[PDB]
RNA sequence: AGGACCGAACCGACUAAUGUUGAAAAAUUAGCGGAUGACUUGUGGCUGGGGGUGAAAGGCCAAUCAAACCGGGAGAUAGCU
RNA sequence: GCUCGCCGGAAGACCAAGGGUUCCUGUCCAACGUUAAUCGGGGCAGGGUGAGUCGACCCCUAAGGCGAGGCCGAAAGGCGUAGUCGAUGGGAAACAGGUUAAUAUUCCUGUACUUGGUGUUACUGCGAAGGGGGGACGGAGAAGGCUAUGUUGGCCGGGCGACGGUUGUCCCGGUUUAAGCGUGUAGGCUGGUUUUCCAGGCAAAUCCGGAAAAUCAAGGCUGAGGCGUGAUGACGAGGCACUACGGUGCUGAAGCAACAAAUGCCCUGCUUCCAGGAAAAGCCUCUAAGCAUCAGGUAACAUCAAAUCGUACCCCAAACCGACACAGGUGGUCAGGUAGAGAAUACCAAGGCGCUUGAGAGAACUCGGGUGAAGGAACUAGGCAAAAUGGUGCCGUAACUUCGGGAGAAGGCACGCUGAUAUGUAGGUGAGGUCCCUCGCGGAUGGAGCUGAAAUCAGUCGAAGAUACCAGCUGGCUGCAACUGUUUAUUAAAAACACAGCACUGUGCAAACACGAAAGUGGACGUAUACGGUGUGACGCCUGCCCGGUGCCGGAAGGUUAAUU
């Protein structure tokens, strides 16, 4: 049982793009933000005691960080993780 | 024509890595003096 | 057992071939087999210390019983076999208690003799007794050299020692290079003359034949530079110097035997 | 059967022409040698500088070798320009 | 968009290394792109990489590394035991179809499988840091059985032709389906079973090894492919309805057989040879201490879990190594048609490209090619270069020889197409039918159908039938090296080096010798039929005289002679 402190701090942020709503308007999967180092049991139960739906699976990649040029200096982006949290085919959050 | 560089990551880790200017005196002098020139990358590990 | 090869290639003109038809065909006695890597004529510090040494066939090792220290127990011979650690050929031999063993093949012997040691082993070929229990004048082969060590004289293929004389706990043996030798007369050999006699006269007939034994190839040191070896260097073929070894010792009669522990055993050297 | 034969891949490099501020700090084109073996190749490992390794050419040891490269003695010394 | 050309054992498609956003969409054209650029691997913004089964991680080890104590060393350190790391090797498990602008064995659909934990029932001797088995292994060769795959015929849908003919022996297209599960075949290996005993496997062992009896002869293990199921599905030519013209939706026929056939599979097999061909764990089994109606083991069922990291894209290349968008280099896998021995070669398929300056002109000269009167090496240092020869079958072939060779010696003849032999032969394959049995993926006959050379005879066209591409010049005398090899990466490939063979010499094992202040290590887990050094260099006939000089070996009477005293 992971603690709900664990739990308030893995979910970031809704990803928002055409892929991510066609998979929510398709597979009923939401695609999220996440800590970089959550877990898939993590964010497992982070999704169903926060937004209490019930999840089938989750299935997680790492995004890395594009390497940018912003005035005479190299800057690269951070890292992160996303998720393909599916839902249980009739919460419809 | 085959140049003299034939890049190898494991290789390269293993012959210059951090880890084994570690374990000897003199590779512990090679970082004590890329410390004192204020070197941003000590060995090829970064 | 010794045929020429017909010449139908140049490098089959020349070859002759030890054939043994007795020998086993099969594979070896798994349980007696261990791994050498080669060496390349490397040490720890992995430089060459012997050179012409590299390359070859695969080999396993065959842990042979040189000391045959399982008395009063005969055994029987089950099968002939090739080893490559060595000129001489193994027998398998099987104990009356179960248990298998290799041992150096004596001349004679075949599948099916009767073996055994100890100091009440009847005197026959491949039977192995102190000794003192040998009488004067007998050809024993794997002889020890210190009680209890081991066989290590007359192991190689056709070799053999004489035992000439024998007073309180000394024997005198003839060794094959004609060096008489003092051992302690509790020292274990084996009767007869170790077999494969014949291999002595094959001939390679080329160049591969020898890589194939792990042998590369010596260049002569007049054909070097003067950096290389104390006989290099010559504006064409010169040689004009006393022969060396590439470490500057004279190499032809000087002597090298500096051993004073082990002079009180030497009869009479080889000369 | 064979360090057998002819011949692609593959490994070489005998001849000629081109190129020589090159397409290339060693190649291209047409021919050429080996092509089951002392073969060839991937990955990893070991040998360190008066040292290694060398089927031996003073060859090779990161486009550097009759003694590598880097830093230091060091502003060596230079009856020479 | 239409036409043209090029590659097609690659200039196509994957994977590993290496690179790291180059991937896709919108937008911009200053700089970069050897020109323009609306375009781009360029600038800017956004998007994109989904795993119990793929890989890593993980378990196990090789070479090798490090190395508690230890041994050794002025110091720094060197070596190494127990250990612990280290893949390029061993170890559980997934397939087909669909889908995005960009991912997919990862998402979705269908159908599977593996390991482990808990719980419950049933029955029970469980237990390792130990024993045994297994894992577990070479080169070459030869088939036989297959499949991938192809071709043809049936079947199905469509067609009836821009110019003579084309309702037929005509044309175009399709004719696909996996893992898994059941069957246990071609074939390979091995006698089986039950008792008793035992100096062996460090102790024990019911296991392995050995011995002795009895009995039965058929039992076990391995095994491609086929067949059945998976699959009343999926896919499917094409048709229909739309299009926001890129494509979206709907529907959907046939989906068979024969023959040929791998370098792939059976096969880690079989046969043979000598140069005699990893290790450890997983796995199976045996017990020790120990536990003892407990634990544990086995089986069935239920349930849970299988984390983390990689996953875009390039990958014979404009993205990797070469300073370049560089005619160079870069490991593995896939492998269609016609001809062909072929992965050569020519033309093509799938697929991908026209190589990031063009437009004219048609001088010398340079480069790469084509042809050439008469002559034919007169050229030149030299036939350098070029020209020529070139295939298959058959005939025929000298000196010399180590009897193998030389030898493809040299030289010569035939070669296309059509018909017949023979409506397609010899051969290969093989259905139905019939007969049997221990009835089966069976045995024997049987020959339908399919496929199918080579030869002979006759005819016939051309200047020419191995018509293109492809594809030996030959002979004679002689020096040198026996030969196959190796070498001056980048002006020298040789007569040089090596070599099998020969000889001398050292070396008795704690070997000589070499690396090392040393400990140690190699030699070698070898033992004089072995190992080191040196010279010569297959083979044949041979290898003469000199010990004065210089080396080396032996001797020790005498002369001389150090430290020491
Ligand atoms: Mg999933
Ligand atoms: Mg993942
Ligand atoms: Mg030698
Ligand atoms: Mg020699
Ligand atoms: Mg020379
Ligand atoms: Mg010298
Ligand atoms: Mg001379
Ligand atoms: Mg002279
Ligand atoms: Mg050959
Ligand atoms: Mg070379
Ligand atoms: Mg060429
Ligand atoms: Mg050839
Ligand atoms: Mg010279
Ligand atoms: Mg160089
Ligand atoms: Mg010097
Ligand atoms: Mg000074
Ligand atoms: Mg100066
Ligand atoms: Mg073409
Ligand atoms: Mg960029
Ligand atoms: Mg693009
Ligand atoms: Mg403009
Ligand atoms: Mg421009
Ligand atoms: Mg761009
Ligand atoms: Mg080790
Ligand atoms: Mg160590
Ligand atoms: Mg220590
Ligand atoms: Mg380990
Ligand atoms: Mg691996
Ligand atoms: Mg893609
Ligand atoms: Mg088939
Ligand atoms: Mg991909
Ligand atoms: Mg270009
Ligand atoms: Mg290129
Ligand atoms: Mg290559
Ligand atoms: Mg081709
Ligand atoms: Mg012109
Ligand atoms: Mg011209
Ligand atoms: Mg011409
Ligand atoms: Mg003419
Ligand atoms: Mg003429
Ligand atoms: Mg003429
Ligand atoms: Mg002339
Ligand atoms: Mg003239
Ligand atoms: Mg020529
Ligand atoms: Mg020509
Ligand atoms: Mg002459
Ligand atoms: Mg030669
Ligand atoms: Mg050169
Ligand atoms: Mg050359
Ligand atoms: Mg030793
Ligand atoms: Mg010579």
């Amino acid at each position: 049982m992971i603690r709900e402190e664990r739990l308030l701090k893995v979910l970031r942020a809704p990803h928002v793009s055409e892929k991510a709503s066609t998979a929510m308007e398709k597979s009923n999967t939401i695609v999220l933000k996440v800590a970089k180092d959550a877990t898939k049991a993590e964010i497992k139960a982070a999704v169903q005691k926060l937004f209490e739906v019930e999840v089938e699976v989750v299935n997680t990649l790492v995004v890395k960080g594009k390497v940018k040029r912003h005035g005479q200096r190299i800057g690269r982006r951070s890292d992160w993780k996303k998720a393909y949290v599916t839902l249980k085919e009739g919460q419809n959050l | 024509m085959k140049r003299t560089f034939q890049p190898s990551v494991l290789k390269r880790n293993r012959s210059h890595g951090f880890r084994a200017r570690m374990a000897t005196k003199n590779g512990r002098q090679v970082l004590a003096r890329r410390r004192a020139k204020g070197r941003a990358r000590l060995t090829v590990s970064k | 057992a010794v045929v020429k090869c017909k010449p139908t290639s140049p490098g089959r003109r020349h070859v002759v071939k030890v054939v043994n038809p007795e020998l086993h065909k099969g594979k070896p006695f798994a349980p007696l087999l261990e791994k050498n890597s080669k060496s390349g004529g490397r040490n720890n510090n992995g430089r060459i210390t012997t050179r012409h040494i590299g390359g070859g066939h695969k080999q396993a090792y065959r842990i042979v019983d040189f000391k045959r220290n399982k008395d009063g127990i005969p055994a029987v011979v089950e099968r002939l076999e090739y080893d490559p650690n060595r000129s001489a050929n193994i027998a398998l031999v099987l104990y009356k208690d179960g248990e298998r063993r290799y041992i150096l093949a004596p001349k004679g012997l075949k599948a099916g003799d009767q073996i055994q040691s100890g100091v009440d082993a009847a005197i026959k070929p491949g039977n192995t007794l102190p000794m003192r229990n040998i009488p004067v004048g007998s050809t024993v082969h794997n002889v020890e050299m210190k009680p209890g060590k081991g066989g290590q004289l007359a192991r190689s293929a056709g070799t053999y020692v004489q035992i000439v004389a024998r007073d309180g706990a000394y024997v005198t043996l003839r060794l094959r290079s004609g060096e008489m030798r003092k051992v302690e007369a509790d020292c274990r050999a084996t009767l007869g003359e170790v077999g494969n006699a014949e291999h002595m006269l094959r001939v390679l007939g080329k160049a591969g034949a020898a890589r194939w034994r792990g042998v590369r190839p010596t260049v002569r040191g007049t054909a070097m530079n003067p950096v290389d070896h104390p006989h290099g260097g010559g504006e064409g073929r010169n040689f004009g110097k006393h022969p060396v070894t590439p470490w500057g010792v004279q190499t032809k009669g000087k002597k090298t035997r500096s051993n004073k522990r082990t002079d009180k055993f030497i009869v009479r050297r080889r000369s």
